[PDB]
């Protein structure tokens, strides 16, 4: 049960378990594909005082059209998010059209994939959320150190999941048209502070990002500013 | 196949977390009972410590304290066979992985399991507080210090209720912590949710 | 704490310890030099003897014609130094001209001895040696040793091998610091009698060669070995 | 025992591998310097197996550059690389400037080689396993900071001492130094000293023999005693004693 | 009794821990004590020189990287001159080709990949020692706080060390009043002085213990070192 | 434990490598028709939170030959990958495209190469490749993890593999041919399901499944929605 | 949950180092009353080893002695079960990590259990000290050496209570220096800080 | 933690290499004292191989022997739990390093251990070298081999003593010699200047 | 320091391979003894086994037989404590190195060990001898299988002593053995010359 390589009596692979355990073990991070393109969310933890607002950035955005985010151990995320953005860059030169969202997690996947083949290395230790659009709309999966991932209606992994699980899954009836672009936003920071619960005691400091043709115009954008903040203050109602 | 699972079932079905949770908060206040069976024994070692020589016949107050006690140690087996029968009947398909849930079941086995012997080398000790001196009253005919040793037969067994007392309050409230830490893990052994691979 | 490329609580790398314990386990060597010679013996294991005298081996090598080596330990490894030093050998005077420093040699070689104690997946040659010769156009006399961790050093006399901490006794008390052995004749005549203590009779178990300044060599011949044993088994019964 | 193994962490963040290469250093003969704003002395004892071994033979002292010695303690063999290594890093910085290279300066290259040993590599190819089984009383002069003396570490790190001593009986001088050591010193009062240190701490009978003596200044650069000044050195020593 | 989940940088714990870096982070806490404090105008380090010996120097723990940028370190002198050294590069590499001076957010995003390879890899083990880096790019003033475990945070102040507890505090609290020391460097450096004062127990600082370094809006990187200190005491 | 021989030469890694194919939970089986291939697999989706589309454990590997796998979808896609370009780079290197038969054996050569040599571990997925190629004609074969594959008139693959099976077996005693008697693909289909339904005690909406249709060069994936129709198709008929 | 918190809440809140403290503290000074148990029966020896024969009835000055050692035996253990009570409730929850410190509480049960193991071999030996006399002053009709085994078992136990108290007061010493050393480990046994990685 | 340490010193600030030394240097000269107590038994073993028959009644230059011997026993096993409070008191701080020298003190622990259980088996041999012989002089009206099984008694128990003694004298010079090498091991257990490191 | 290595020193230079080559050689010859003590016995039960019935008084020559032989017990062990003497002087500053030759130290010392304790279960059979016929010389009023009972505790026991004897030269041998191989390491078991490397 001991090295990354090897199978269970039954055939099972335990490094990646607790790869997984340390994912669910970080932070909490969503996403929500919603009528064209998608929105993201993540939860940095204000641990003191001492920390400047508006700065310790955990979501990244790769070529000029893709939202990205994740949760567990954050090197590890950065590393991986580096070798996507070669991958993105080179196909970009390549075949000149900028990359489907359908292959791009493949690209990553296959990527993940080998760190569970050999014994020298270790299994990624992330979940990883992210989307983006393209001519056939956009698209939004989700990776797991196993490196299984999929497409999903909205994402969630960290800490709390099961809160915006079912938060998600109430969207999807009432609105099983695909939620309004700006809508989607003021939800997101909604079904964060409600998830966050736990590190209660501890205050926090949400960031979000979205996709759409007709808001973020085809790109990735931070939602920072005017918009940022009413979308808090929606959260803010609801939180009661 | 059908069959098999129904027993499997039906015995899972009637005992849990729902029954031990009141053993850990029955034998929580409980204690007061034990906290009491000392303060009974110790205010009776002064008397026999200070209850100068006689001429014998069996003291009514000390066999009412071991009756208590032999009653106490009854009660406690009683309430841990019940603990210990809630997690006999989780203890997962044997093998050799995700062990991990099956040793703690083990390990919280292995200390109650000591519990119910310190409750067998004490708790039959009135049919034995009252075996030595048959052969103590005899010899009715006199040793100056056979005499004494009456006096201690009587003062060293109301020492062995008061001590046994002391650690046994110290065994239940770690069994108490034990298991309102791992608990969950008791019953819960092996997850199985590890499909996401698959 | 064993199988080293690693340390013991105090420092210490047992396996370079151990490969010592084998020098030990071999044949033996000892040198000595005058102020004009430098005698090399060695002894013969002259154990399963059913094989042609002739081109059978024997421990005294050439590596140079003004210099040359000996050994005790694994025959199977020796082997492939004295190959490797004889090389080293001319790749020298081939890029500088000038042949040799015995000095230098030595590095060279305990610098193999070394190479074999430091990557993991190699293990060090059990041979220690003794090296002698006189350097280009100097008239001085050189001794060294290398033993297999890779130090070098030189010596008035040394010893190597089984029993060489009795022969060394015996050299100890002999060989005088002030002043080498003079004569050749009787430079021999001490390293001769030095052997006699291991020998266990007959010049047929020592190996004796001589080497002398300006490229001069020169091995033995067994009577001439002989004539040896005799003029001193005389002056020990003369005592 | 578990927790010896080169790349492993202790639980309390230490490695082990690395401290007992230390304890290999103290099994090596002593070793002894002195920085005076005169000039700086390297001292150490030899103990030698027989009589046979010719002295000389033993180089415990060695020259790195006109401007600049050494001493080592420990594992011969090991030592062999790094007076290579340092002699070879000297010349070319002198071929690529024209010019000496700071002590410091130098002794940082000698410990830069030093650490530079990996298990596999997770990144910098490093072949050669394990760390140095020696260390370096490292002793010269620039003209920027004068007569300087270091203590060089296998463990990749170092320190610039007045008076530092190295070896088997590493206390037994360094607690004396303790409280030997001022300013003020001048040259000639240095060599007594180490040498008194030596004899004390030392083992047997004190002579030219048993211990190597040297030193560099920015007049001379690097030069080892020959037997002669050594000797006498010994009888101003041995002298002043029966007084007090 | 046991722990089997201890042994290469490349293991999982049960959980998902990894101790090797955890221990890591314990030979950061065992190091001398240093601190950084940040407000608008510049940027401070200020550490504890710590020698072995009464007849030895003090081992020195600030490290310039360019005109504008530098660092602390608490932990292993080695690993810690390579990560910096790699990081001098890194500032090279941008100034030659780009012409343009190293941003503080982006040097610590290096930093962190950097190290984060020795934590996924067998073989190797993790860099022993962590960093407070400062800095003055075009986004005015920064601060950085650097782990073993490849995670950087921008702060407004901190210290790393042996008893680091007592400066970290000391900082939580007078911050409202540094953050706005802007204009005046003299006072960001004694307001940092008293911060790790608040830490000491052996004894007092002196001219050969102490050390700062500075770097600002018209101030390039400078260290000051021993009697040039003097003053701050 | 290791990849190197036990004392009876059997080496575990590449036995264990199996349950883990089977492990994930779905079955997959097999038929030919007559100018044209059938495969079924079930398409459950729990979450319901994931989008189906993005479900399936069958793939496009070329114009012609399509691929299914009873195993962890991870591995799955990777085997796909590698395998999607063998062929890619056969066509071009050789001038015509690679048939199914051949593509299995690079296949299990491949999966024996790596086992063999230690340079990963294998994949734990069992790979069920489909098409009709002009020498052949319906062909299907399999291959395993432990480096290996053969030829099925009809297969399965699944935590209920012989069940599954020793129905077609019984129907071919009987239809005693080694293959389907049937021109149409979506009558073949019919059949398959039919013969599965049967199979399980069990029975499936349009949405529940997941099947396969390999012709005369033309391999696609039955979508959502035809799917569907097949069930009215064989509701009555029944 | 936010009942089962509550109890383990309840039950380490009363009881702490600064409970502990005290007994390190206590059975510090208390070591007089070993210091003590000590002399008294040195000087008891000699009037045994040198008061020749008798005609028996039992001494007086010796069951002085024993009830006084007795005594202490029983403090003592009292005592020790107290710290143990301390750590059993300090368990945390069982698993294959962090056992540091876990391990540390371990081993110091081990050394506290030995000491209340010592207290038991002889904490009952005044209804001993007696026990083997009404057997040796029976045979009153006369061996004359019955007569010195007499003068001996005497002696014997009072050498037995020298002996016994001069290990004990190892044990004690042992005992407290290894607590002042971790103690800090036994109350925190996990830290958890270590999420500066997540 | 201020005053937690002052205790922590002023014990082992009382008792040190200083107060070991004499034990060593005590038990040196003292063995002189074995090397008598043996020669004594000796002489004493012929007269009762050569002391042909009697009519009994305790015999006093033996119960000479075995109160000088069970009065040395005495000795050495106060001198020895002094040794082995030193130690106990410089055991450092439970944890998985520096444990070279932790182990040190145990191995010396247990050969002193097993010096003072010694001392045990046969310190007692005195309530017990007359405890045989009131049931070997009763049965006083007669086996011509019970006459002779007192001559025996008396003679066994001497040999007894001798080689007990024999034993005993190379226990102590092996604990002399394990001291004097390890010991400054034995107080200082982890030096810790290794902070060169950092 | 100075004083400390004068007692090892002292110690070590009064005992040596010097004194040991004495008990090899010296238990070399004196196996002779034991040939002897064999035969003896033997002869013995041949009468014993043919010397039909009695009415009993203490045979002369079989106390004659078991005095000789507790006799060459006691020697042996003296003997032996002798050499274990030597061996525990010589033990080595504890450490985990050089090991090597502090192993075969233990290893004899397991094996000397061995032959101390054989002649402790026989080395008091003659206080035992005598021990059994005491209550089998009583009984002296009639089992004729009783009468036949004694014609066997006296055969027995001679039994008991070839067996005895026959072993233990054995024993001997084995020992003489083992120490002619190692010795050398037994006194000098670190060497330490490998400072060759430095
Ligand atoms: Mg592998």
């Amino acid at each position: 049960d001991l090295s990354n390589s090897v199978f269970s009596p039954d055939g099972r692979n335990f490094q990646v378990e607790y790869a997984v355990k340390a994912v669910e073990n970080g932070t909490t991070s969503i996403g929500i594909k919603c009528n064209d393109g998608v929105v993201f969310a993540v939860e940095k933890l204000i641990t003191s005082k001492l920390l400047v607002p508006q700065k310790n950035v955990k979501i990244q955005v790769v070529d000029r059209h893709i939202g990205c985010v994740y949760s567990g151990l954050i090197p590890d995320g950065r590393h991986l998010v580096n070798r996507g953005r070669e991958e993105a860059a080179s196909f970009k030169k390549l075949y000149k059209t900028p990359i489907p969202i359908p292959a791009f997690a493949d690209r990553l996947g296959q990527y993940v994939q080998a760190h569970t083949l050999y014994n020298s290395v270790r299994p990624f230790g992330v979940s990883t959320i992210f989307g983006g659009v393209d001519k056939n709309g956009a698209h939004l999966y989700m990776l797991e150190p196993s490196g299984s991932y999929w497409g999903y209606k909205g994402a969630a992994t960290g800490k709390g999941r099961q809160s915006a699980k079912a938060e998600l899954e109430k969207l999807v009836d009432h609105h099983p048209e695909g939620l309004s672009a700006r809508e989607a936003v003021k939800q997101a920071a909604k079904i964060i502070y409600l998830a966050h619960e736990d590190n209660k005691e501890k205050d926090f400091e949400l960031e979000i990002s979205w996709c759409s043709l007709s808001e973020t115009n085809g790109l990735h954008k931070f939602v920072k500013g005017d918009l940022l903040q009413e979308a808090i203050d929606f959260a803010q109602k609801e939180i009661n | 196949a059908a069959l098999i699972q129904n027993l499997r079932d039906s015995y899972t079905e009637t005992s849990s977390f729902a029954v031990i949770e009141e053993w850990a908060a029955g034998t929580l206040q409980e204690i007061e009972g034990i906290a009491k069976a000392a303060a009974e024994a110790h205010g009776v070692i002064r008397n026999s410590t200070y209850g100068r020589a006689q001429a014998e016949k069996s003291p009514e107050q000390l066999l009412g304290v071991l009756q208590r006690y032999q009653d106490l140690c009854h009660n406690v087996y009683c309430q841990a066979e019940t603990i210990r029968t809630v997690i006999a009947i989780r203890i997962p398909e044997h093998k050799e992985e995700d062990n991990l849930g099956v040793a703690v079941q083990h390990a919280v086995l292995k200390i109650i399991d000591e519990l119910e012997i310190k409750t067998l080398g004490s708790g039959e000790k009135s049919g034995s507080g009252g075996a030595p001196t048959p052969i103590g009253m005899y010899a009715l005919r006199e040793s100056p210090s056979l005499l004494l040793e009456l006096r201690q037969i009587d003062a060293d067994f109301m020492l062995k209720v008061e001590l046994a007392t002391t650690h046994l309050s110290t065994m239940v409230r770690a069994v108490i912590n034990a298991y309102l830490l791992n608990w969950k893990k008791l019953i819960q052994p092996r997850t199985g949710t590890d499909h996401m691979v698959s | 704490d064993r199988a080293l490329s690693i340390f013991s609580p105090d420092g210490h790398i047992f396996q370079v310890e151990y490969a010592l314990e084998a020098v030990k386990r071999g044949t033996c060597a000892v040198g000595v030099k005058g102020k004009n010679c430098v005698v090399l013996g060695c002894e013969r294991r002259s154990t399963l003897k059913l094989q042609d005298t002739r081109i059978t081996p024997s421990k005294v090598s050439k590596i140079d014609s003004h210099v040359v080596l000996s050994f005790s330990g694994l025959n199977a490894d020796s082997r492939i130094l004295i190959e490797k030093a004889r090389v080293e050998a001319q790749s020298h005077r081939l890029t500088l001209e000038d042949p040799v420093t015995v000095e230098y040699l030595t590095r060279y070689v305990a610098g193999v001895q070394q190479r074999y104690t430091q990557s993991g997946g190699v293990r060090p040659f059990g041979v220690s040696t003794l090296i002698a010769g006189f350097d280009p156009r100097d008239d001085e006399p050189k001794l060294y040793q290398t033993e297999p961790s890779g130090i070098y050093s030189s010596w008035s006399a040394q010893t190597i091998g089984r029993n060489s901490k009795t022969v060394r006794e015996f050299l100890e008390k002999n060989y005088d610091r002030k002043e080498p052995p003079a004569t050749v004749e009787e430079c021999v005549k001490l390293t001769v009698r030095s052997l006699l203590e291991v020998v266990q009779t007959g010049a047929k178990n020592i190996e004796i060669t001589v080497v002398k300044p300006d490229s001069d060599i020169v091995a033995l011949s067994s009577e001439e070995i002989n004539q040896y044993v005799t003029q001193i088994e005389q002056e020990k019964q003369e005592q | 025992e578990y927790d010896r193994g080169v790349s492993t962490f202790s639980p309390e963040g230490r490695l082990f591998q690395v401290e007992y290469s230390l304890e290999a250093i103290k099994l090596g003969s002593t070793a002894i310097g002195i920085a005076t704003k005169e000039g700086v002395v390297l001292g150490v004892e030899k103990r030698a197996t027989s009589p046979l071994l010719e002295s000389d033979s033993i180089e415990k002292i060695v020259e790195i550059d006109r401007h600049i010695g050494c001493a080592m303690s420990g594992l011969t063999a090991d030592a062999r690389s790094m007076i290579e290594h340092a002699r070879t890093a000297a010349v070319t910085h002198n071929l690529y400037y024209d010019e000496d290279i700071n002590v410091e300066s130098l002794t940082q290259s000698v410990c830069d080689l030093a650490l530079r040993f990996g298990e596999g590599a997770s990144g910098e190819e490093r072949l050669m396993s394990r760390p140095f089984g020696v260390a370096l009383l490292i002793a010269g002069h620039d003209a920027d900071d004068g007569y300087q003396l270091f203590h060089a570490e296998p463990s990749g790190t170092f320190y610039r001492y007045n008076a530092k001593a190295i070896g088997s009986g590493s206390e037994g001088a360094q607690a004396e130094l303790l409280n030997e050591w001022h300013s003020s010193l001048t040259l000639k009062e240095a060599e007594l000293l180490v040498l008194k240190i030596l004899k004390q701490v030392m083992e047997e009978k004190l002579d030219e023999n048993n211990a190597q003596l040297s030193c560099i200044t920015k007049q001379d650069g690097f030069k080892i005693y020959d037997n002669e000044k050594t000797a006498e050195l010994i009888k101003e020593l041995k002298e002043k004693e029966a007084a007090e | 009794f046991r722990n089997n989940y201890d042994g290469d940088t490349v293991t999982f714990s049960p959980t998902g821990r990894l101790f090797q870096v955890e221990y890591a982070l314990e030979a950061i806490k065992q190091g001398s004590v240093t601190v950084g404090l940040r407000s608008n105008t510049h940027a401070v380090l200020v550490a504890l020189k710590r020698n072995a010996d009464e007849l030895s120097s003090y081992q020195k723990k600030i490290i310039k990287c360019d005109e504008h940028m530098g660092l602390s370190l608490a932990g292993l002198a080695p690993d810690a001159r390579v990560l910096s050294n790699y990081l001098r590069q890194q500032c090279n590499y941008s100034s030659l080709v780009f012409n343009r001076k190293l941003a503080v957010e982006r040097a610590g995003h290096l930093l962190c990949d950097k190290a984060q390879k020795n934590t996924q890899s067998y073989g190797g083990r993790p860099y022993g020692v962590g960093l407070l880096i400062i800095g003055y790019d075009k986004s005015g003033a920064h601060l950085l706080e650097f782990q073993p475990s490849g995670n950087v945070t921008e702060l407004y102040g901190t210290a790393i060390g042996a008893r680091s507890q007592g400066a970290k505090t000391y900082l939580e609290r007078t911050l409202d009043t540094f953050i706005k020391i802007d204009g005046n460097p003299d006072e960001l450096i004694k307001a940092g002085v008293e911060a790790i004062s608040q830490s000491l127990r052996d004894e007092s600082l002196t001219v050969d213990n102490l050390s700062i370094a500075i770097v600002g809006k018209d101030t390039p990187f400078t260290i000051y070192d021993g009697e040039a200190v003097a003053k701050y005491i | 434990h290791i990849t190197i021989f036990s004392p009876e030469g059997r080496l575990y890694q590449v036995e264990y490598a199996f349950k883990a194919t089977n492990q994930t939970n779905i079955n997959s089986l097999a038929v030919r028709g007559k100018d044209c291939t059938v495969v079924i697999s079930q398409k459950k989706v729990p979450d319901k939170l994931l989008d189906p589309t993005t479900v399936s454990y069958i793939f496009c590997i070329s114009r012609t030959i399509g691929m299914v796998v009873n195993g962890p979808i991870p591995d799955a896609r990777n085997a796909a990958l590698r395998a999607k370009a063998e062929a890619a780079e056969f066509r071009y290197k050789y001038g015509y495209d690679m048939p199914c038969d051949v593509l299995a054996k690079r296949m299990a050569n491949l999966s024996q190469i790596y086992t063999q040599r230690a340079y990963m571990r294998p994949l734990g997925v069992i790979l069920t490749f489909v098409s009709v190629d002009e020498e052949l004609g319906p062909s299907i074969y399999k291959t395993d993890p432990a480096g290996y594959y053969v030829g099925y008139k009809a297969t399965a693959t699944g935590p209920k593999q012989q069940e599954i099976t020793t129905n077609l077996e019984n129907h071919f005693k009987k239809s005693k041919i080694d293959h389907i008697n049937e021109e149409s693909w979506e009558k073949v289909v019919e059949f398959a399901i039919t013969h599965m339904i049967d199979a399980l005690g069990t029975e499936f909406s349009k949405n529940d499944l997941e099947v396969g249709v390999a012709t005369k060069d033309k391999f696609f994936t039955l979508s959502a929605e035809n799917i569907e129709e097949r069930l009215v198709a064989i509701a009555e008929q029944d």
